[PDB]
């Protein structure tokens, strides 16, 4: 229940469970798998 | 349900009250198989009994204190007691510990109420009003080491600011690295000939802290704490034979040499009634 | 804005009192519980479990000895022990019985006491136990004992007896802390032949003696017990 | 024709028989069973040597006399060195077991006397020192040998009064632990099977012993008229759904 | 109504009115009936 | 008006409690999110992430130089570098796993350690990396290391050997500041061959290493990094 | 013997490849029966097929 207006007021978000690390571990431009070989 | 049922007389070949105790069981036998009964019922579940009940009221865990005067001069506000600390430990009140000992693993969540009341013992002109800031400091985190530290911004490490003389609460959640806390543990920390042999080694869970946020008044004013401790969701393995003799230390089973007999001796014969 | 009265009873701390609090460690993870045999929900399932008394009482620093009842060949007639059943003090009281009656109030329900024999298998004996229920005095021979709840034992193959002290009372509950309005009798036994020892054997033969409830038990009103103390904190 | 009181246990390459049991107690009315991958944490594969450490070590025997006070072992302590087991012991990182234990003691219709065989999870032992002096290391890990209850205090060993369970509690209560009584009159063996009890999945074996057995004279051995005054008493101990994880290099530990 | 949003915030459980003393009275392998001799 | 009771811990303020408030800036419309590369939702993202470990720690001043494993032309048998695995502390205190490691009291999971080769590519070199789980010492010669977790790297084209140390534990969860009974085991590297150089060639090589968590990882209770403190407030 | 007496011997099976073995500790290690000298007068051991070569010299 809000007891207020505004939405800045209301308690803490909620989790993600997004999670995605592939932006940060694996952004190369052509897709690597893995057991095949890293150069070609 | 009944606590008794009618029985009459017997005259078997089917002797329900003998048995053999060298086999490790405790049989069954009731009234009826030995007098003749009438029926009763148990108006009774045995509520009050329940572990989460037993173990579920608040006990006093640990009293400490801590002082506001002027630190102007204090090498070791530590030593002056400027603020303090608390090895977290659940066994160094022994009321609550005999209890928890009954049992050799427990898992449960802790409730704290931390009450802090103020003595002014030497002529003040008034009873000034001080918050207390006690912090939770896990292993592995900056200890405090002045009263007025980075330390106390406590911008990652739950804290909790009252007024002495109210109380605070909190429940932390089964922090234990376990699946249940040992309440005994046959073992050491790695296999080497001089290390600890106990829990204290193991239940090494961290310690808490404790200061007034006020700066000083003109008088000195002495705040002692006590921490309350309430297990709530229970949960309890293998029973073991209560303690019989006094505890000397946390975390270790000894008892005093030259103790004393712990069994009342008899005025009068096996004979005597 | 609701408007709102506080109560007697505000701001007050009743150890016993049970409501939400908020947590300290919001969005933690416990650890996954795992399986360990042997878990205890009640108090009432551990008493059932019948642990020793130390009916020999009559020494002067605890010993092994105390646990040990004997037992004299050739006398006839004679006691072999007796005792109060004051359950929270006395023989019973370092028991395990005793000792979880004495976090109690208040017990009510049925005993079970039994007794093991020790002696070489090619002796014989017949024992009789008494329970003497309130009102009467602890007997005084086997004539006396026996008016009362009895069970002759004869002694055998099978070493075990369990005689079991069956309610009987007017008011319901009795208190675990010795009190005399509530008090639930006496046990005693006597011979009721005698032992007879082999040729070649000799000497005094001991009987163990348990303590455990029935299931019928019940015990109330949680305090604190006089079995543990302190003067100082302990420290590590 | 089968009576509680005739047994045959076969468990690997060896086999027990006993024609005067008292039944079996099987603690916590659980029989061992390996590790489910519901409760598993360490992702290793862990190795069961299976009927080459699943089999019955007999123990050095011991002599009950009038005035023994009684004899501790500890698991898996007491079978560090025996055969494939104790190799597998040190050299794996970790590694979990439950067992069956059978402890003989035969005399004659004559003779009286009755020990107490009982099983304690967590026996975490209490200095005779008092305040909080600890118990080295070499003291709890006595090997075969176990603890002799009237040998005498040492320096950083153990209590040793049998009253007291070598912790602070009464003798008398042990009797919560699973355990069965050899009355010479009845009974000449005691069997217990034991499940692996812990607060973790699985352990190290050296640094945590998790069960002490314990063999207590209670009635006291009372013999025939110019009999011998003693009988020995032998433990024989059988590893049971034995598992090691994190195999390595071989631990070298005190002493 | 649980206020708050962790487990641990809640209040005490509920009786187990599990009771089971088996595990601890007759953990025997064969099992024993009352009124049967013990040892046959 | 409602009746109202008051419990333990009315008026407290607890850093970790989640709540609403009113807004001080009733009815404001904040500036709208336009679309920005990189959102974090969780620390897990980005200690997949692997970074350089200051193996080389043996110099006196911070300096690029703690980051390369050298290498020598022609060794057997021998030890290319040693470490205990305290994620908490020494070498991987400074990396990212280690610094936010540092925010949570325990872990647990897999950890990956890599090794990239930079020497001339006509050089060649078979290296042997092992993890010790808890337990036994560090090795001290590559008979007692390859008894253990092992990987024999063979130097190639593929220029880089993720080794895992996989997750080798009792307890589920070990704390992050270095401590005994939680101890997670050492990580040595020998020559398994020996580093060859070609001809014109000469001096040392060397490794860059570095670490990251498997998806397997979970830290948990947070609290204070001891890697940052002050003395006084900061100013403009 | 008589039938008021009683023993508890261990028989022990020692397959090829080890010494006669010197002490119990050393026999109990092998093929072994515990046997309780009760009612039943007699104990049966089978000293199992151990071997390699699937048949034997018999000199
Ligand atoms: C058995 C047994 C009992 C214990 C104690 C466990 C409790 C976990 C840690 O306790 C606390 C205490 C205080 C705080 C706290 N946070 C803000 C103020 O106080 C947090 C956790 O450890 N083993």
């Amino acid at each position: 229940i809000n007891y207020y207006k505004d939405a800045a007021s209301t308690s803490s978000a909620g989790q993600s469970l997004s999670m995605d690390p592939s932006k940060f571990t694996e952004p190369v431009k052509d897709l690597m798998l893995k057991g095949a070989p890293a150069l070609n | 349900t009944v606590a008794s049922i009618s029985s009459g007389p017997k005259h078997t070949q089917k002797v329900p009250i003998l048995t053999a105790n060298e086999t490790g069981a405790t049989m069954p036998v009731l009234p009826s198989d030995s007098i003749e009964t009438r029926t009763t019922y148990m108006h009774f579940n045995g509520s009050e009994t329940d572990v989460e009940c037993f173990l579920g009221r608040a006990a006093c865990v640990h009293v400490t204190e801590i002082q506001n005067k002027d630190a102007t001069g204090i090498d070791n506000h530590r030593e002056a007691k400027l603020f303090n600390d608390w090895k977290i430990n659940l066994s160094s009140l022994v009321q609550l510990r005999k209890k928890l000992e009954l049992f050799t693993y427990v898992r449960f969540d802790s409730e704290y109420t931390i009450l802090a009341t103020a003595s002014q013992p030497d002529s003040a002109n008034y009873s000034s009003n001080l918050v207390v800031q006690a912090m939770y400091v896990p292993p592995g985190a900056p200890n405090p080491k002045e009263w007025d530290d980075y330390t106390w911004q406590s911008a990652s490490n739950p804290s909790v600011f009252f007024k002495v003389g109210d109380t605070s609460r909190f429940s932390v959640p089964y922090v234990g690295l376990a699946s249940a806390y040992n309440c005994f543990y046959d073992g050491y920390s790695h296999d080497d000939a001089e290390t600890q042999y106990g829990i204290t080694v193991l239940a090494h869970m961290g310690s808490m802290a404790f200061r007034i946020v006020n700066e000083h008044d003109e008088h000195k004013t002495l705040v002692k704490i006590r921490v309350y401790h309430r297990a709530k969701h229970v949960e309890a393995w293998i029973p073991r034979a209560p303690r019989a003799l006094p505890y000397t230390s946390i975390g270790r089973t000894n008892y005093p040499k030259n103790t004393e007999p712990v069994i009342k001796k008899r005025k009068g014969d096996i004979k005597s009634y | 804005g609701l408007p709102t009265t506080t109560l007697p009873g505000s701001g007050q701390f009743l150890t016993t009192d049970d409501r939400q609090s908020p947590s300290a460690l919001p969005n933690y993870e416990p650890t996954p519980r795992i399986h360990i045999p042997g878990k205890v929900h009640n108090l009432l399932e551990i008493i059932q479990v019948d642990t020793l008394i130390p009916m020999n009482n009559t020494h002067t620093k605890d010993e092994v000895n105390s646990y040990l009842i004997p037992l004299n060949a050739n006398r006839q007639n004679e006691q072999v022990f007796g005792t109060n059943l004051f359950i929270g003090d006395g023989v019973f009281k370092t028991t395990l019985l005793g000792e979880i009656v004495q976090y109690y109030t208040h017990w009510s329900g049925s005993l079970r006491f039994s007794l093991m024999y020790t002696g070489p298998a090619l002796s014989s004996a017949k024992l009789i136990l008494a329970y003497t229920p309130p009102g009467a005095r602890g007997p005084q021979d086997r004539r006396e004992a026996m008016l009362g709840t009895h069970v002759v034992w004869d002694i055998g193959l099978q070493s075990t007896i369990v005689m079991t002290i069956p309610w009987t009372s007017g008011v319901q509950f009795r208190y675990t802390d010795p009190d005399t309005y509530t008090s639930a009798g006496f046990l005693s036994c006597w011979y009721q032949t005698s032992l007879i020892l082999p040729p070649e054997t000799t000497g005094q033969v001991y009987l163990l003696s348990f303590i455990s409830a029935c299931p019928d038990f019940k015990l109330r009103l949680m305090k604190d017990t006089q079995t543990i103390s302190q003067t100082v904190a302990l420290t590590e | 024709g089968y009576s509680d009181r005739v047994q045959q246990i076969t468990l690997g390459n060896s086999t027990i028989t006993t024609q005067e049991a008292a039944n079996a107690v099987v603690c916590y009315a659980e029989w061992p069973e390996y590790l489910p991958d519901v409760d598993a944490s360490d992702v290793n594969k862990t190795s069961k040597p299976d009927t080459s450490v699943c089999r019955f070590y007999t123990l050095d025997s011991k002599t009950w006399t009038t005035g023994s006070k009684g004899w501790c072992w500890k698991l898996p302590d007491a079978l560090k060195d025996m055969g494939v087991f104790g190799q597998n012991m040190f050299f794996h990182s970790l590694g979990r077991s439950g067992y069956t234990v059978h402890v003989q003691c035969n005399a004659t219709k004559f003779h009286s006397g009755c020990l107490l065989v009982v099983v304690i999870p967590e026996h975490q032992l209490a200095s005779h020192e008092g305040g909080n002096v600890s118990v080295k290391y070499t003291f709890t890990h006595p090997g075969e040998r176990g603890i002799d209850l009237s040998s005498a205090n040492e320096v950083g060993g153990p209590v040793k009064d049998v009253l007291y369970n070598m912790n602070g509690t009464l003798l008398g209560n042990l009797l919560i632990f699973p355990h069965q009584f050899i009355n010479l009159r009845t009974n000449n063996t005691a069997t217990i099977v034991i499940p692996y009890i812990n607060s973790v999945p699985i352990d190290s074996m050296t640094r945590h012993n998790n069960v002490s057995l314990m063999v207590i004279p209670i009635a006291p051995l009372t013999v025939p008229t110019g009999a011998t005054p003693s009988l020995p008493i032998t433990v024989t101990i059988a590893p049971m759904c034995t598992e090691f994880s994190g195999i390595r290099s071989k631990s070298i530990v005190p002493q």
